[PDB]
């Protein structure tokens, strides 16, 4: 039992996993395993979202999260996101499940049975974490791997069946991606927009061939970067810059995965293109809208005239300006303007709203659909009692938008958390007072007074 | 507004080049212990 | 002189798993009693008769609403005691009419009591100064001012604090929009105190574990400790340095440190009891007289004060019918105070 | 320490085991017997499901005098039919 | 209180005919209800229209009549506006729009039936809190 | 030693009374822009349109605000979430009228603590000490980016992040209750737990280690002067604390470790107010408290209410209320 117990590793049981830092086998085992963990879920997640699916309610009234993800790739879904098939769904959670096996197969022999250190095994799959080079090796060959899985989404688009655009003209389909975007101007001017309100950086994304080039441009870059890590070693400036440890190197992904887990609560609470709003229910300005919408709607059918309507505040009742004049829905969710949406759209003019429009073609499948977004949107209890907080029990609700975004920014916090540990610790051992202050050379003591 | 904008964005960036050029001024040898970690 | 006082007294004091003392003649049966009566209401008694909830895991509740509420308003102060003119010796009745909140504000008082006799007693014993009985007595001073003045003021029990993690939050509401309590300044020194004894908790125990001497070879640092040891674990030099280019002052005298970390939360516990008193009287910080005279003549006039009163106001009107059965209050919908649409 | 056998001694024994695998599983059971007889409801004056109003009833049985509360609550139980 | 056959016994049709329901009937009209009504029509109000309730009152002032089963029914196939003068079965769920509402689709008579008795029975129960919003909370 | 060289090694300098540091180097101008535009703002700024509806709120002292109700007041609901910096106003009336003061100090006050946070790391390693104060300064910081950023983020508006003042924190407080039911969300319970235990063991540990102080002094003066700043003896008797605690409760319930002492300390509190600040930053996604309204009901199917019901009727007071003038549609949907 080499390195097992807190005298022999110098950590206690309760930071037991630090006991594998130079243990390669076993930390291969720890992290093979752990992906099995991964793809265990995912599997076991997908047969139980399967089993309690019930094809003709929404999938946002039914708890759903990776159905969702599977019928946005386009599979078992038609227009308007109608569910016509679950057979992909069962076969993608039965694949994984089944290959978690396989994963948690190997990382249980590489943490119990194999090698415990891998450099006497094989110097191609050992390492020392202080290898400056073969560490920018195996970087680079995760960097390729990372490129093909983009390249995947981007097959998928193009030549096996397409994905689900919420945007389809006549309505939200199914549809093959011809001409991605490939102009570097449009894929990377997203990335130089501003985050906030109106722009809101890539979290802005509103089409599929901005999608679809964007993943293009991924691909390429991840491969390339793979190469030139795998025949480079780290520059002078770089090599004065960093900490080279296994603990460093952790601290620094944990800074990337928290600011990723940020990025993806916001994306997931504003974009209702990658995460389509019949799969996962209307985002909150998209509700809020609705709200609007249906009103006037109603008030318009009863006779008013919504647009030379004055609300109690001097401001219009249905119908305002925005800050720079566009025509926007009135009340609170004048906030909301930005919002944009295949049910709206249709309304839009070069000036916002148009009166016109709004008095003369709104079609009956706009009303149902701002019907249901102002009635499903993503306010809810802890024990998923749906709407506002003084709602009575009777619909059980608690919109997909919301689990997802709660549960990230939680997880991104944590990692944030996590990233200061470990990159304040890496520092401090490399330094070499990460166990506290040596009596006979205390720094301080050889400082000048402050005063 | 517009000077008080160029005037603004000089000022930001001037500080910004201050913290990544500072930081990468050769920071992990700046501790009283063990310097050299290149 | 070894009487069977002296023989008692030897027996109170072993030294057990468990001390009993003196004081523990007081202590144990009154905690154990008010403990025992809130898992017993908590568990099998309801509210019916004298608020018209339910309050029980018997009827349906679960840990966050369960409560032993407080007596119907009709019952006054009583102390409402099991052989007293109102139950009359009746259990079923007594848990009916609400005894055991009684039951339970007055054996916790008592218990209250014998724990801090049992911190002097214990102090006397070990020889150490006193001070952990005198920290205690802010908790004293709040369960005695929320608890049994507050509603001593007031009409009757019933509006004292029922026990209970929903009925609390209540209790809580009902000081906003009643008391404005969070306009008051005891309140204000109460919050300052809570907040800046949890930042000096925080703050103390890093700056310890983060000027630690490093004292074995362990990169797991609590075992390099030795309860008999002389030496200081960690540096205080060290430690006032570093807050004093942090944040300009650092503390450089332990003694007057740990002191402090008494004075902070005792204080502003003891402030908060202060208030607590007054709105016994309802006399409360709830206006700003020139604020009022500006805003009744000026309809433009608005500050995050007065949209506060509104809140207020508000509760006032849509919680006081279910709120207080007793005055039997009848609010036609259209005397309701509403915003627009809402 | 103070005298007192070590709990860890006495939860890993056996004769502990042959005493507690009786006593514990008895008291559990006194305690479901309690709520499931029905016993609970009448010795702490609770209302069943069914028992808190009468029939068309929607008037809460409030106590409002102090010192015939007793005969309240006993005129609010016979109200129940 | 119970749940009585006396409370179970609600109007069938405008001729005085009535028809008395089974509890799990009443069950099943609650879950039904809750399946495919309350995201609209959850305490007896309508969310994206509160002019209109669903309290008995209100149901026997609509034309045709909506306070007995037929009524109910009838409006849950081909739902029309509270004068009958329209049908809105294109923004409305009913059977005859199951196509747009899919929830609609695997509602048998027998659900309609049970759905309807729920909307009788419950203000029987709940009084004024049946359509009465927040101000019943 | 060229400019450059020299500049950094004053920079990052241990000597400095004042560490300034990396961190430093932003720290310093966005607190002090943040702080002038604050005192400045919060005695003389004319009253703000936070809720868009051209019904300005007055938040400073000449204003006819006091302490107590004073504020700078958060930016216009027309806003949004819209960055709104001063050059996007055609002028400072309007920059003023419409809450630009709230946007420019919540900005750099959160850039200017995160690098505060940043500066308690670099000055540990400066001299040699062990880092994770800051991951402790995390928890308030947290709580701060909660109110003021991810609060605003979720609900689509600045105007609804928490005002600048005493009243408008607790305007913030009584409305997010009406929202969210936060009393009721156990996050927000474990930041609870989390503040009043860390002032329940900050009195603990003070009154323990005070009443424990080893006599160096006479009754005529200060126990405080028989500690001595640098001295290498611990100043009270630490077995004797224990020897205390651990008979007032019983021995294994008593630190006899300083270390773990300390360390449970930090932790307390730190976790309790990292729930609460994650409490804010996922009702901020309206993922609410729990909700018992009418969860009890008798055999027939009458409503009996519980102390939950209660609390939703004072919660509709608080509802029905709030911004009296800015709904115009029944459902308030953030
Ligand atoms: C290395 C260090 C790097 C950082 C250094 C500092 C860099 C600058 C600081 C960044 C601060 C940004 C603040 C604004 C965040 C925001 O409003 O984010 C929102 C935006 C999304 O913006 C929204 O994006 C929307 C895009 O949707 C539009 O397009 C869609 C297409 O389907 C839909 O149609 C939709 O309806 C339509 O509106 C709209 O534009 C909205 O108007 C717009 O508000 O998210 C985004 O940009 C991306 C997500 C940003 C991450 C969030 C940061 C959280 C940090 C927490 C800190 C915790 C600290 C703990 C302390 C210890
Ligand atoms: C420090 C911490 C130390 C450690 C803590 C130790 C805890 C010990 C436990 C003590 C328990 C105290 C019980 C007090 C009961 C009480 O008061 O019961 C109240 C009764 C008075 O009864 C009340 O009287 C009221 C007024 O009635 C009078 O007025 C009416 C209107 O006209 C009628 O005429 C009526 O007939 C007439 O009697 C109403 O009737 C109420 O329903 C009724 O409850 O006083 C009385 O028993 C006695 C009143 C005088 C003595 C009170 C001293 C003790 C309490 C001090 C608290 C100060 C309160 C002031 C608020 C600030
Ligand atoms: C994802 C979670 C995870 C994973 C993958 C690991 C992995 C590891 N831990 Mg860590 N650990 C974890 C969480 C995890 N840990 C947690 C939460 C704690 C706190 C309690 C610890 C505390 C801890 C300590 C104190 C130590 C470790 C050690 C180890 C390593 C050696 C294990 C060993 O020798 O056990 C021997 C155990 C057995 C022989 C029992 C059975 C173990 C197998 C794996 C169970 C497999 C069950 C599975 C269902 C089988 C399916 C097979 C099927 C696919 C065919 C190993 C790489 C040790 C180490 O670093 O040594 C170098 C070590 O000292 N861990
Ligand atoms: C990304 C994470 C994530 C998200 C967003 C969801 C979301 C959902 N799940 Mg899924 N699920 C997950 C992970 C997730 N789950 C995991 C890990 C498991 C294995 C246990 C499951 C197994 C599962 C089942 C069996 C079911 C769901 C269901 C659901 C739905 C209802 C959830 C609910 O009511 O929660 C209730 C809320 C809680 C239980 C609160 C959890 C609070 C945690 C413990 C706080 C943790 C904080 C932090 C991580 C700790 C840090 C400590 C600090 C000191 C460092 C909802 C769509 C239900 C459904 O509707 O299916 C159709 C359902 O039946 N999930
Ligand atoms: C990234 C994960 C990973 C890594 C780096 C390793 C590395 C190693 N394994 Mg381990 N192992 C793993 C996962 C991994 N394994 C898994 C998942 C299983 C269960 C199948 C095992 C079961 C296992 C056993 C039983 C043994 C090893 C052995 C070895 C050593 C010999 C490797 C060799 O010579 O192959 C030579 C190269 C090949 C044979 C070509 C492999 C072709 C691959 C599989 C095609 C797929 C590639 C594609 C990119 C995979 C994508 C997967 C993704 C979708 C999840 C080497 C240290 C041996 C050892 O430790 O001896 C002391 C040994 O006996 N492995
Ligand atoms: C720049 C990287 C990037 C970005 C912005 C996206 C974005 C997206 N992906 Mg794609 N994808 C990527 C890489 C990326 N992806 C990679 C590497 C793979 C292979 C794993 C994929 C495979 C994939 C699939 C199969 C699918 C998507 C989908 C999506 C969309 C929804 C998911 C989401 O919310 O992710 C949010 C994205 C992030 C949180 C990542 C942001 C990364 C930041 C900007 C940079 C971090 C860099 C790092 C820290 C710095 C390196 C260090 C260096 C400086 C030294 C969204 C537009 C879904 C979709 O398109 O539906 C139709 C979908 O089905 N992606
Ligand atoms: C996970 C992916 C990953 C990781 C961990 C690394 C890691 C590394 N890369 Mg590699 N690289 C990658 C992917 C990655 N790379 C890819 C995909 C490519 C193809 C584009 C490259 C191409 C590449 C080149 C050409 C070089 C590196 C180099 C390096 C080394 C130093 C990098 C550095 O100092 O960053 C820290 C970043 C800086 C110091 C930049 C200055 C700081 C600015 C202000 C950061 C601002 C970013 C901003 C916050 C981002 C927010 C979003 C924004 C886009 C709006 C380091 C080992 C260098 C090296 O040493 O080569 C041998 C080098 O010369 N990489
Ligand atoms: C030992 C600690 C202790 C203390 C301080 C208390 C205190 C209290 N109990 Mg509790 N109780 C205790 C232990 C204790 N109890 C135990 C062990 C039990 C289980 C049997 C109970 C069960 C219990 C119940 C069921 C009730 C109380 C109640 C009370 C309250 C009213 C007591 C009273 O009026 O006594 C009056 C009696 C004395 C003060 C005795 C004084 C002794 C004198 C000085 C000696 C002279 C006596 C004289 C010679 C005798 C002549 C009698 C003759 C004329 C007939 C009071 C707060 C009541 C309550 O809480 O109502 C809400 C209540 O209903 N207690
Ligand atoms: C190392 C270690 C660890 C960890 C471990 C792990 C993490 C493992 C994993 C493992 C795993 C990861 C496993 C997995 C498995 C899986 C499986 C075994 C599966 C199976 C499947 C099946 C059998 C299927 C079936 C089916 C079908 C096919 C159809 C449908 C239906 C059903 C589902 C039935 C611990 C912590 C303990 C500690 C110590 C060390
Ligand atoms: C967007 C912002 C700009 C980003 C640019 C990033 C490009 C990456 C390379 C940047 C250049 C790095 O250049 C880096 O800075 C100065 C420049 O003299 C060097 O010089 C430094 O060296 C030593 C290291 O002990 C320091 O003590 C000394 O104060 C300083 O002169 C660093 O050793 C060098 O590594
Ligand atoms: C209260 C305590 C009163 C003690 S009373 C005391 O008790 C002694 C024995 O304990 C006797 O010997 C003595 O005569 C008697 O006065
Ligand atoms: O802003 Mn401030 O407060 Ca959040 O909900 Mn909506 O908006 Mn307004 O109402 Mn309620
Ligand atoms: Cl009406
Ligand atoms: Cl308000
Ligand atoms: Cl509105
Ligand atoms: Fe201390």
């Amino acid at each position: 039992a080499t390195n097992r117990d807190q005298e022999s590793s110098g950590f206690a049981w309760w930071a037991g996993n630090a006991r594998l830092i130079n243990l390669s086998g076993k930390l291969l085992g720890a992290h093979v395993a752990h992906a099995g963990l991964i793809v265990f879920w995912a599997g076991a997640m997908t047969l139980f979202e399967l089993a309690h699916f019930i094809p003709e309610k929404p999938m946002y009234e039914q708890g759903l999260i990776l159905i969702p993800h599977i019928a946005t790739l386009g599979w078992g879904v038609g227009p308007g996101g109608e569910v016509v098939d679950t057979f992909p769904f069962f076969v993608v959670g039965v694949v994984h499940l089944i290959s978690s096996a396989v994963l948690g197969f190997g990382g249980v022999y590489h943490a119990i049975r194999g090698p415990e250190t891998l450099e006497e095994y094989s110097s191609f799959f050992g390492y020392d974490w202080k290898d400056k080079n073969k560490m920018t090796t195996i970087l680079g060959f995760h960097l390729i791997v990372l490129g093909i899985g983009a390249l995947l989404l981007v097959a998928k688009a193009m030549f096996f069946g397409g994905l689900y655009d919420t945007w389809a003209p006549g309505g939200g389909d199914v549809r093959v991606i011809t001409n991605p975007t490939l102009d570097p101007r449009v894929i990377f001017g997203y990335l130089l927009k501003s985050p906030f309100g109106g722009e809101g950086w890539i979290v802005s994304v509103n089409n599929l061939e901005d999608v679809v080039g964007g993943h293009i441009w991924i691909g390429l870059i991840c491969i390339a970067g793979g190469i030139w890590h795998i025949l480079t070693t780290p520059f002078g400036w770089a090599r004065r810059a960093f900490i080279w440890s296994g603990e460093a190197y952790l601290s620094y992904s944990l800074g990337a995965l928290s600011m990723m887990g940020f990025i993806a609560t916001c994306f997931v609470w504003f974009n209702n293109t990658v995460y389509p709003s019949e799969f996962y229910g209307p985002t909150g300005p998209e509700a809020s809208q609705a709200q609007a919408m249906t009103f006037l709607i109603r008030d318009q059918k009863l006779g008013a005239n919504v647009g030379s309507a004055q609300g109690p505040t001097g401001l219009g009742k249905y119908l305002m300006r925005s800050p720079t004049g566009e025509i926007i829905f009135g009340g609170e969710t004048m906030r909301f303007w930005d919002f944009r949406g295949p049910w709206l759209e249709p309304l839009r003019g070069p000036n916002g709203l148009d009166l016109n429009k709004i008095k003369n073609d709104i079609q009956p499948w706009q009303e149902r659909r701002a019907a249901e977004y102002m009635t499903h949107a993503p306010l809810g209890s802890l024990n998923s009692v749906g709407g506002v907080a003084t709602e009575i029990n009777s619909v059980n609700f608690v919109s997909p938008r919301s689990w997802l975004a709660t549960s990230h920014f939680v997880l991104a916090f944590f990692f944030l958390v996590g990233h200061l540990w470990h990159a304040g610790r890496a520092r401090a051992a490399a330094a070499g007072f990460e166990k506290g202050i040596d009596r006979e050379s205390e720094p301080v003591l050889s400082m000048p007074s402050l005063d | 507004m517009e000077t008080l904008k160029i005037t603004v964005y000089i000022v930001v960036t001037f500080f910004v080049l201050l913290f990544v050029f500072g930081f990468l001024s050769g920071d992990p040898a700046r501790n009283p212990k063990r310097k050299d970690l290149e | 002189e070894r009487g069977w006082f002296d023989i008692l007294d030897d027996w109170l004091k072993r030294d057990r798993f468990v001390f009993v003392g003196w004081s523990g003649i007081l202590l144990f049966p009154c905690a154990y009693l008010a403990l025992g009566g809130w898992l017993t209401g908590t568990t099998f008694v309801t509210s019916w008769y004298t608020h018209g909830l339910a309050s029980s895991y018997l009827e349906g509740c679960n840990f966050l609403t369960v409560a032993v509420s407080t007596p119907a308003n009709s019952m006054g102060h009583s102390l409402l005691l099991l052989w007293g003119p109102e139950a009359q010796g009746d259990f079923t009745r007594w848990c009916q009419l609400g005894g055991l909140w009684t039951f339970i504000a007055l054996h916790g008082a008592f218990g209250l009591i014998g724990f801090m006799l049992r911190q002097f007693e214990i102090a006397r014993l070990v020889g150490v100064r006193p001070y952990n009985a005198i920290a205690f007595s802010a908790p004293i001073a709040v369960f005695v001012s929320v608890f049994l003045i507050y509603p001593l003021g007031q009409s009757s029990w019933f509006f004292a604090p029922s026990f209970g993690v929903a009925a609390i939050f209540r209790f809580l509401l009902f000081f906003q929009g009643f008391h404005n309590w969070t306009l008051n300044p005891f309140h204000m020194m109460g919050v300052a105190g809570v907040l800046g004894g949890a930042l000096l908790c925080a703050i103390h125990g890093a700056t310890v574990e983060n000027t630690l001497f490093q004292d074995g070879e362990g990169a797991s640092t609590f075992r390099a400790f030795n309860p008999t040891q002389a030496e200081e674990t960690y540096s205080m030099v060290t430690a006032n340095r570093f807050w004093s280019q942090i944040f300009g002052i650092a503390f450089s005298n332990k003694r007057w440190l740990h002191f402090f970390m008494l004075f902070v939360p005792v204080t502003g516990l003891w402030m908060s009891a202060i208030g607590v008193v007054g709105l016994a009287l309802n006399l409360r910080s709830y206006d700003f007289i020139s604020q009022e005279i500006r805003a009744a003549e000026d309809p433009e006039f608005e500050t995050f004060y007065t949209k506060n009163l509104l809140l207020n106001e508000g509760i006032r009107a849509w919680m006081a019918p279910q709120d207080q059965p007793h005055e039997n209050f009848v609010f036609p919908e259209e005397v309701l105070p509403r915003g627009n649409a809402l | 320490t103070t005298g007192e056998r070590p709990f860890s001694d006495i939860i890993t024994s056996v004769r502990y085991w042959v005493i507690h695998s009786i006593t514990i599983p008895a008291l559990f059971i006194a305690g479901w017997l309690f709520v499931s007889t029905g016993l609970a409801y009448d010795v702490f004056g609770t209302p069943r499901p069914d028992s808190y109003y009468a029939q068309e009833q929607r008037s809460i049985p409030l106590v409002t005098d102090r010192f015939e509360a007793k005969q309240q609550v006993e005129t609010f139980l016979e109200q129940l039919k | 209180a119970e749940l009585t056959p006396e409370v179970l016994t609600v109007p069938l049709n405008s001729e005085g005919k009535t028809i008395t329901l089974t509890e799990k009937q009443y069950l099943e009209g609650k879950r039904l209800f809750q399946y495919a009504c309350a995201s609209c029509h959850v305490g007896g109000i309508t969310k994206t229209n509160p002019s209109l309730d669903l309290r008995t009152e209100t149901l026997a002032l609509a034309t045709p009549p909506r306070d007995n089963i037929e009524g109910l029914v009838d409006y849950m196939k081909n739902p029309t506006t509270y004068d009958g003068e329209q049908e809105i079965a294109e923004v409305h769920p009913s059977l005859r729009s199951a196509d747009i509402f899919p929830k609609m689709r695997n509602l048998t008579e027998k659900d309609l039936v049970a759905i309807a008795g729920h909307i009788l029975v419950e203000p029987k129960i709940l009084g004024d809190k049946w359509g009465g919003g927040k101000v019943y909370y | 030693a060229n400019l450059w060289e020299r500049f950094c090694n004053w920079v990052t300098s241990t000597d400095n009374r004042l560490y300034v540091g990396w961190f430093g180097v932003i720290m310093i101008p966005t607190l002090l822009a943040a702080t002038i535009c604050f005192v400045i703002a919060f005695i003389a700024a004319p009253p703000v349109d936070i809720d868009g509806i051209r019904e300005p709120v007055s938040g400073s002292l000449l204003y006819g605000n006091n302490i107590i109700t004073g504020a700078v007041v958060p930016s216009s609901n027309a806003i949004g979430l819209h960055f709104y910096p001063i050059w996007e106003a055609a002028s400072l009336d309007e920059w003023l009228y419409n809450g630009g003061p709230y946007q420019l100090i919540i900005f750099h006050f959160l850039l200017g603590a995160s690098c505060y946070m940043g500066r308690q790391w670099e000055l540990s390693y400066r001299l040699g000490m062990r880092p994770w104060i800051c991951v402790a300064y995390s928890a308030p910081l947290a709580s701060a980016f909660a109110v003021f950023l991810i609060y605003p983020i979720g609900q689509g508006s600045f105007s609804d992040g928490m005002p600048l003042g005493i009243s408008g924190t607790f305007n913030f407080m009584i409305v997010f209750q009406a929202e969210h039911n936060i009393l009721m969300h156990p996050f927000h319970q474990l930041g609870v737990a989390g503040v009043f235990g860390g002032a329940l063991f900050c009195a603990m540990h003070g009154s323990l280690v005070t009443s424990s102080l080893i006599r160096e002094t006479t009754e005529t003066e200060s126990a405080n002067y028989g500690y001595k700043f640098g001295q290498e003896e611990e100043t009270y008797n630490i077995v004797a604390a224990h020897g205390y605690f651990g008979r007032l409760i019983f021995q294994y319930a008593s630190f006899n470790n300083s270390r773990s002492l300390h360390f449970f300390l930090a932790a307390w509190p730190v976790v309790g107010v990292w729930f609460a600040a994650l409490g804010i930053s996922t009702m901020a996604f309206n993922l609410n408290g729990f909700n018992f309204n009418h969860s009890v009901i008798d055999a027939k199917g009458n409503v009996i209410n519980t102390w939950a019901d209660i609390i939703n009727r004072a919660n509709l007071g608080m509802e029905v209320m709030h911004e009296r003038n800015a709904h115009n549609f029944p459902l308030d949907l953030a």
